[PDB]
């Protein structure tokens, strides 16, 4: 009958007639083209280090408006938008950016920031509406700005084209989910690297509450990713992570995934089961190489 | 029902046969086509991925008004002849449009505000409810509203309380993503969203900082940017050369639009001015003390102190010292703000966004 | 549910609307973009079948005879690719294909400004309703009415008013086509495409056309563009070949419209597809006076009320500006709640307005040749 | 296509001046030297504007004074203005 | 007041018996101005108003009590305040009764009419196909100002047309002397000379003033209706019966009875084309109870001789009968078994058009259900959709009874739909109304699509405007189907523009009680406006109208003397001020007894009082 056929299902059809025979299989598994959504994402406490002074910050901004928005009404205020991060070259903040929905009990929703610029009839326009209908479907869930963001070194983050476009497409949105809606459960987290093209429309109190800055690297802060990263990567116990770190340079969050990665390709000239301290220090001035260029 | 005895027994008995009738000119493939134009013949033109080839004429059950030019409609199963036609609803394909939705808005924390708030009334919120005055007086009203100063700081929150004041049909287009790369799509989406939407009298479009056309200078057509200039002149066919009765209305506000204003309001279809001004000691007083009416914190402490010696500290101001001072008396858990965090929020917003000019005496 | 008894007819009409398809029941079952028929089953040579499309495209030298008796099959032939002509079986040819038209019906808008265009309208009125009042004065003399004018100016201050409102007591066909939309992306789009208006106005008699935003499609060159640009100025090239070989003018009328005379092409601007130009710059004093008048006809005003005052406060203007100290004068009665419009409100207005109002952004000195 | 002399702009006009009914006061020498610079297109113009100028007067046909009119229409910028003419 | 029939249906109407009697402390005079009309029984009316111990209230006892217009007028109720002018035991002020019959009310309402001027009018011109509408809207956009004399100059005001068109001519220029007491010497100058068929439709103008002052006539009008019956051709008697029967609106009086009933008593149907004066007596007693009229009208059945086969005069009297007994109750009850006893061929599709008047305003379920298998028979349908005119929500439950007038295989019923929500919204526009006009004169039949372009005038009593200007100038060009058609378009500017466009016909009430003259000159054209519908009647059903049309008032007045400034929430202006017209809002200070609507004494606290 018509009340138990569910919408967006497949059905049987005859081939002259097309009259549908019986229901045959459920709506398809994979959705739309391109979903990055992931919630509890392989990041979950210690990936990418520096969280000290992060976790602080970032507890006040999404948790709170998110979990228990009721406190805020409670104390008078309103609730808070979308934070800026940005940091050094050679971390991996995009990376570091995804572990904000775990503690929060969320989504995670990435979006492109340079595919979102359309030519001809522009699809960006209407791609605004169409993942606010994917943000009205799960309200758990928090949308990121990608490709727009600082994996590394960055100079022109926006300009008179539609690079700029994108930062500009939230004075829509935050009107949208408040001066219309009146009701918003996600946070959208920006990035950059330096502040250039930054306008004061853009920046405003409340609109954009504080802009965190990442710790630079250091003797500890390249020591991050060894306390992490050698849990699945096989080493031996006369690796020292702060000694060795000491003997490297201009790496920390990015990097050390690449030294790491350069050690592993040096024990396959040996052809052995282990990775030592002398292996490291091949590692250290190839990868220093490539930084050095341009 | 009363009329299922008598006026009902010289009905059905058409009704059934009829429907009969339409299983002879229906089907069930119902094959969804495109009518391109309409033929006073009663001849049609077919339209599908597979490229039909059809001399199908015009059966019964559509009629002038409901045969669109390219809009979808119902065909025979075997023939292909026009039969019904397509609903249309939800979302349609052109550009970003609201629908509707009912938003909880009033005149509350842009109080203070007001020698300038019943101003913009006059000409937005009383020429909708009560259409009268005009046959009287015989003077058209103004349609839409202009903006410029530093948006968000209660005068640009001054359209959204009237949004809601209006109870009425809201539209919000967004006014940045013309400003693409590709040449020619400034003018065609623009065109499509007032012609639809023309069916609905309440309209009230707003747009916020554009800072991208208006390109003149000298002559009328200079040899700069094609990605600009000929964007803008899609607005002076909806403000000037195609004029509707008063039901669009078109309103923008951004940082400065003097080089941009007189290309487009032209004298008389819109006039509004209204610029950021700095409150006195009566205004920053209805704008922090409302804000504080939900919220909780110390007796002790007078809110008037900081009025005083300030310096300009809008409502847009306001609302982060009230939640920068609100996160950091809720680490603690209380609903209350001690008189330490009202002086740390105020700096790191005077240290950020508020710079003058470093011009004194004059 | 008149539309429930209304099939009752018309299912058994649709028997007699079957009647004409029982000419030709082959192939299952006028605007047209490509000719296309099934087989064409009906039809030196007697029979002749022609389709362009993606299968069997056929093409025959010969015609000009009766094979069909009239409409065949797909019941489309005629006009299309152009280089194609079915005339001699009644045609459905030369007719608007699949395209983007804007048609309306009684663009009707009342007098603006008529302080400098007393003679100024004449020189409208002597382009449309000229050759259609006495004929014959043209073919004597020797002389033929105006076709293509160009309008310059402020951006719709009473010179655009002017131009819808003449079309009105015109009394024929008006479309719209604008310069902005037209450019698009493909080739032939904005030129093509629109050709088809351009051959269906001589198709199609009594049609009026205004031609909109010339900034968009026209102006100078120096280094030949930037790209992009180039199919913008082959559809200015376009507009000369209507013009170039062979057109009547007496069912065909070109008009333009942007804020400055020179701004276009040189080239383009060369008289013969302009015979005349239309001036609007800032009137004379009396000469307004009637614009006072006509804003005050459907409007209540207290007797006794001076015009000359007035008038003097007020500097050289356009008629909207003049309705604009009308229009807050109008805002007066709704503040101070005023019965009718006073002096006081008029004499206020002009210094509230121009001199209070207005203040910059207002186009002075933007306009001089180029 | 060079600029017409005073005999090229001559036997330009009496191209357009063939279907045109005259009062035979016109000198072919007289009206070339008023004019400097204009084209076939621009002389085009100046027959075809003639007539208009006797439209309004109820003219049965142009004379020599109309053509002289045909330049004061409005082309080239011939028009009037203030000061130091009235 | 307006709940007493909402839950049940309204058997009794008790509940406007007793109602004042509450008002007995402070003598509430606003709302206790209709509780016993309607019935006919006037001694409690005059009872209510002995109470007054107020001098200064009687100011504003005219313009509140004066609106009852049917049950008010009646010779000694309108009277009540001049018959203690002299002597006054309760003080009543001798200048209200000036204010209730309406002789000084021409003066005020002139003076007003200045604050948003006007657009006068003359020049009847030429093109007869056009020049009865010229001269149709030329009249009615003068009214308020005396334009005449411009008319005056015209010699021959038509001489292109015959027929009934060239009979009646003053009654297009009549409208503008309406209610004017000093415009009846130019008026009377139109009786002499002029032309035969001019001087035929010369009463038809006359009898548009004495509508309502019927009762303070300076000059009889008995005499002028008998002087054009004695002119020769009786046809033009005929013509003239409607002339006086715009006047008929006002008191109960037996003159006018008693002259036209010998009239109808001549019955020469082919001949002279007369004896219509019954049609006209439905508008003669109105709210009261007398049965003198009923008696003459069943002598007239039987006979059906070879003078009377005329299928027109016979459909008259079915219209005449439920207007006499519309909103009585009392009388109504002796008809319902009287018309039934006797049986003719032609019987039960009169008759019951009266058991659907007793109640106005509330539809009876068990009146409409008895109808459906009666009808399933001309003038049976108007019986059903036109019970209640003030209830909406009876329409929602009858959308498939509204159906029962469109969609069926005879033609003829889609003739009356037009009616069916016309009537009702007649008085003031609406939303759903306007929206049922989509395509009338392209069907087969002629006579099916009448009402269409003659409703768009009757919904558009209101406003300056209305929704009609999308068709306002698509229907001038409609001239090519019928020549009568292109006066039809005029009808509807007419009455948009009627009385300078700010004076139509509304239920604007301060007792709450709708107009019965305005329903009763609206229900009496009924089945077609013209003569070519059917068999040759008359063109002079339109000016009837012209009977219960009286200007209203809003307007703050502690003194006749000296206004004040209101306050009303429309606007674009915004509490505007005094001397002009609003739509059903309420002021801002407070008055003594009442704070309503129209005339309002007010008052203020001596030791702060705000003055204009």
């Amino acid at each position: 009958n018509v009340k138990d056929l569910k919408a967006s299902q497949r059905v049987c059809l005859r081939s002259d007639s097309y009259m549908l025979h019986k229901v045959l299989e459920n709506k398809a598994d994979p959705l739309v083209s391109l979903m990055m959504v992931e919630k509890v994402p392989d990041s979950t406490y210690d990936m990418v280090g520096g969280l000290t002074k992060q976790i602080k910050e970032i507890k006040e901004v999404i948790e709170l408006p998110v979990k228990h928005p009721e406190l805020f009404e409670s104390l008078g205020i309103a609730q808070p938008k979308g934070v800026i991060l940005y940091g050094p070259p050679g971390t991996g903040k995009t990376l570091l950016a995804r572990a904000v929905a775990h503690h929060t009990d969320c989504k995670f929703i990435r979006v492109s920031g340079a595919e979102l610029v359309q030519k001809y009839i522009g699809e960006g326009s209407r791609m605004v509406r169409e993942l606010f209908v994917m943000a009205r479907e799960h309200a758990p869930s928090i949308i990121f700005m990608d490709e727009i963001d600082s994996i590394g070194s960055t100079r022109v983050e926006g300009s008179g084209g539609g690079d700029s476009e994108v930062q500009r497409t939230m004075l829509e949105l935050l009107n949208q989910l408040d001066g219309f809606e009146t009701s918003k459960n996600i946070k959208i987290i920006m990035a950059t690297n330096r502040l250039d093209i930054l306008d004061p429309a853009l920046l405003r109190p409340g609109r954009i509450d504080r802009k965190i800055e990442f710790p630079p690297p250091s003797v500890a802060a390249r020591a991050e990713i060894l306390r992490i990263h050698s849990r699945k990567m096989n080493l031996t116990r006369g690796i020292n992570l702060r000694k060795v770190a000491e003997k490297m340079n201009g790496c920390s969050g990015a990097d050390v995934k690449g030294v790491c990665t350069e050690a592993g390709m040096y024990a396959l000239r040996e052809r052995r089961i282990h990775v030592t301290q002398e292996d490291f220090e091949l590692a250290v001035g190839k990868v220093m190489n490539k930084n050095q260029e341009t | 029902f009363v009329s299922n005895s008598e006026i009902l027994k010289p009905f059905e008995k058409k009704q059934e046969e009829e429907k009969k009738q339409l299983e002879e000119i229906r089907g069930n493939p119902l094959s969804i086509g495109t009518l391109e134009e309409i033929i006073d013949d009663d001849h049609a033109i077919v339209t599908s991925p597979t490229m039909p080839d059809y001399y199908v004429s015009i059966l019964s059950f559509v009629d002038k008004e409901l045969l669109e030019p390219g809009c979808s409609v119902l065909l025979h199963h075997k023939t292909m002849s026009i039969v019904g036609v397509l609903q249309d609803d939800a979302d349609p394909m052109v550009s970003v449009m609201k629908m509707d939705k009912s938003p909880t808005e009033s005149y509350s924390d842009i109080g203070g505000l007001e020698s300038q708030i019943q101003e913009i009334k006059e000409s937005v919120e009383l020429p909708l409810t009560h259409p009268e005055l005009y046959e009287e007086m015989g003077i058209k009203p103004p349609k839409g509203v202009i903006l410029y100063g530093a948006p968000g700081t209660g005068k640009t929150l001054l359209a959204k309380a009237v949004a809601n004041q209006t109870s009425a049909t809201f539209l919000r287009i967004v006014g940045s993503e013309l400003i693409q790369k590709y040449l020619g799509d400034g003018p065609r989406l623009c065109r499509q969203i007032f012609k639809v939407a023309g069916e609905n009298a309440p309209s009230i479009v707003f747009i916020d900082e554009i800072d991208a056309i208006g390109t003149k200078r000298y002559d009328s057509n200079s040899g700069g940017e094609r990605e600009i200039q000929r964007t803008m002149l899609e607005l002076l066919n909806q403000l000037d050369g195609f004029d509707d009765r008063g039901d669009v209305k078109v309103i923008m506000a951004t940082n400065k639009i003097e080089t941009l204003d007189p290309a487009l309001i032209r004298p008389g279809r819109i006039d509004r001015k209204i610029l950021f001004e700095n409150p006195d000691l009566s205004t920053k007083k209805k704008i922090l003390g409302i804000h504080t009416s939900k919220m909780n914190l110390s007796e002790d402490v007078n809110l008037e102190t900081l009025v005083t010696t300030k310096d300009d500290l809008s409502g847009a101001d306001i609302q982060a010292m009230c939640t920068e001072a609100g996160l950091l008396a809720l680490r603690e858990r209380r609903m209350q703000v001690t008189a330490e965090d009202f002086k740390q929020a105020k700096e790191r917003v005077m240290k950020n966004k508020v710079e003058e000019n470093l011009e004194g005496l004059y | 549910l008149k539309q429930t008894e209304n099939d009752l007819k018309d299912i058994e009409a649709r028997i007699k609307e079957k009647a004409g398809v029982k000419e030709s029941d082959t192939g299952l079952a006028h605007p047209l973009q490509v000719a296309r028929c099934t087989k064409i089953i009906k039809g030196e040579d007697a029979k002749y079948v022609i389709n362009l499309k993606q299968i069997a495209k056929f093409v025959v030298g010969l015609g000009e005879r009766v094979s069909p008796t009239d409409i065949e099959e797909g019941m489309r032939v005629g006009v299309d690719r152009s280089k194609y002509n079915i005339e001699l079986p009644l045609p459905p040819r030369i007719d608007p294909s699949v395209t983007m038209m804007t048609v309306e019906e009684k663009p009707d808008v009342t007098y603006s400004d008529v302080g400098g265009c007393k003679d100024q309208i004449e020189k409208l009125r002597e382009v449309v309703e000229l050759p259609l009042l006495s004929p014959e004065r043209f073919a004597t003399l020797g002389i033929d009415p105006p076709k293509g004018i160009l309008l310059y100016g402020p951006p719709g201050t009473g010179k655009t008013l002017c131009a819808r409102a003449v079309a009105n007591r015109t009394d024929a066909t008006f479309i719209r086509v604008i310069g902005s939309e037209l450019v698009q992306k493909y080739v032939g789009e904005g030129a093509r495409m629109v050709r088809e208006l351009f051959e269906m106005a001589r198709t199609k008699k009594a049609c009026i056309i205004f031609f909109d935003e010339i900034d968009a499609v026209g102006g100078a060159r120096f280094d030949d563009g930037a790209g992009g640009d180039n199919e913008v100025q082959r559809t200015m090239l376009e507009l000369i070949t209507q013009l170039d070989g062979f057109d009547p003018r007496g069912n065909i009328k070109v008009m333009f419209a942007t804020n400055r005379p020179n701004t276009l092409d040189p080239a383009l601007l060369r008289p013969g597809r302009i015979d005349r130009k239309v001036e609007f710059s800032l009137p004379d004093l009396e000469g307004r006076a009637n614009i006072f008048r006509i804003h005050s006809k459907s409007m209540s005003v207290e007797r006794g009320i001076r015009w000359e005052l007035i008038s003097r406060l007020c500097p050289n203007s356009t008629g909207a500006e003049l309705r604009s100290v009308c229009t807050e004068a109008g805002m007066f009665a709704i503040r101070a709640r005023r019965k009718v419009a006073t002096e006081k409100d008029f004499l206020k207005a002009v210094d509230k307005v121009i001199s209070g109002y207005k203040k910059f952004s207002s186009t002075s000195r933007y306009m001089q040749y180029n | 296509f060079p600029l017409p002399s005073e005999d090229s702009r001559a036997q330009i006009l009496q191209i357009h001046s063939r279907k045109m009914t005259t009062d035979d006061d016109i000198n072919w020498q007289e009206l070339a030297r008023s004019t400097d610079e204009f084209n076939g297109a621009q002389l085009k113009a100046v027959t075809v504007e003639a007539g208009m100028i006797a439209l309004r007067n109820g003219q049965s046909s142009v004379k020599h004074e109309d053509f002289v009119e045909g330049i004061s229409e409005v082309q080239a910028r011939k028009s009037k203005s203030v000061s130091f003419y009235a | 007041v307006a709940c007493v029939p909402l839950l049940p249906p309204p058997e009794d109407v008790a509940f406007l018996k007793t109602a004042y009697s509450i008002y007995l402390s402070q003598n509430e005079l606003t709302d206790a101005i209709a509780l016993a009309v309607r019935l006919g029984e006037e001694d409690m009316i005059r009872s209510v108003f002995d109470a007054t111990s107020d001098p200064v209230m009687h100011k504003q006892l005219a313009y509140i009590l004066a609106a009852q217009k049917t049950s008010f007028e009646y010779e000694g109720v309108q009277d009540i305040i001049g018959n203690g002018k002299l002597s006054e035991h309760f003080l009543y002020l001798a200048k209200e009764l000036n204010l209730t019959g309406p002789k000084v009310p021409e003066d005020i309402y002139k003076s007003h009419l200045d604050n948003s001027k006007s657009v006068f009018s003359s020049a009847g011109l030429d093109s007869a196909q056009q020049n009865l509408a010229s001269s149709f809207v030329n009249g009615f956009l003068n009214l308020g100002y005396c334009n005449d004399k411009l008319i005056v100059d015209n010699d021959n005001w038509v001489y292109k047309t015959k027929g009934d068109g060239m009979t009646s001519a003053v009654a297009s220029i009549g409208s503008i002397y309406q209610w004017n007491l000093d415009g009846l010497q130019q008026l009377d100058k139109y009786l002499y000379v002029d032309e035969p068929e001019v001087k035929a439709g010369a009463l038809l103008g006359i009898g548009i003033s004495a509508s309502g002052v019927h009762d303070g006539e300076v000059e009889p009008a008995l005499l002028l209706l008998q002087d054009y019956v004695t002119n020769p051709d009786t046809k033009i008697s005929s013509a003239a019966i409607l002339g006086l029967g715009i006047a008929f609106a006002g008191s109960k009086n037996d003159e006018v009875l008693g002259l036209l009933l010998p009239i109808a008593a001549s019955t020469d149907l082919p001949i002279e084309t007369a004896a219509m004066a019954s049609l006209a007596l439905a508008h003669v007693f109105v709210g009261t109870c007398n049965g003198d009229i009923t008696t003459s009208i069943m002598d007239n059945f039987l006979e059906r001789t070879a003078i009377e086969l005329k299928t027109d005069w016979v459909r008259f009297l079915a219209l005449a009968l439920g207007i006499l007994y519309m909103g009585q109750g009392e009388q109504v009850d002796d008809v319902l078994e009287t018309i039934s006893a006797i049986e003719h061929p032609m019987t039960s599709a009169i008759e019951v058009l009266v058991g659907s008047c007793a109640y106005t305003g509330t539809g009876d379920v068990l009146l409409i259900q008895d109808l459906l298998h009666r009808l399933t028979l001309a003038y049976a349908v108007l019986g059903i959709a036109l019970i209640a005119l003030g209830e909406d929500i009876g329409k929602e439950m009858s959308l498939r009874h509204f159906g029962h007038l469109m969609h069926y295989g005879n033609e003829h019923i889609r003739r009356m739909v037009p009616l069916a929500m016309g009537i009702v919204s007649v008085s003031d526009p609406q939303m759903k109304v306007f929206d049922t006009l989509t395509r009338f004169s392209h069907d087969a039949d002629l006579e099916v699509s009448m009402n269409s372009i003659f409703a768009m005038g009757l919904c558009g009593a209101g406003t300056n405007n209305a929704r009609l200007a999308q068709l306002l100038r698509q229907l001038a060009s409609y001239y090519s189907r019928e020549q009568d058609a292109l006066f039809i378009t005029r009808l509807a500017q007419g009455l948009l523009h009627l009385g300078k466009g700010t004076m139509t016909m509304d239920v604007f009430n301060d007792a709450h009680v709708l107009n019965k003259v305005t329903l009763a000159s609206i229900l009496t054209t009924a089945v077609g406006l013209v003569s070519p519908s059917f068999m040759l009647k008359h063109h002079q059903l339109f000016y009837m109208l012209n009977a219960g049309i009286r200007p209203k008032f809003i307007l703050a007045l502690n003194d006749e003397g000296e206004p004040i400034k209101v306050n009303v929430r429309v606007g674009q202006p915004v509490l505007l001020n005094h001397g002009e017209r609003a739509e059903l809002e309420t002021d801002e200070y407070i008055s003594y007894t009442s704070h309503i609507e129209g005339v309002v004494i007010l008052k203020k606290n001596p030791d702060y009082r705000e003055e204009e």
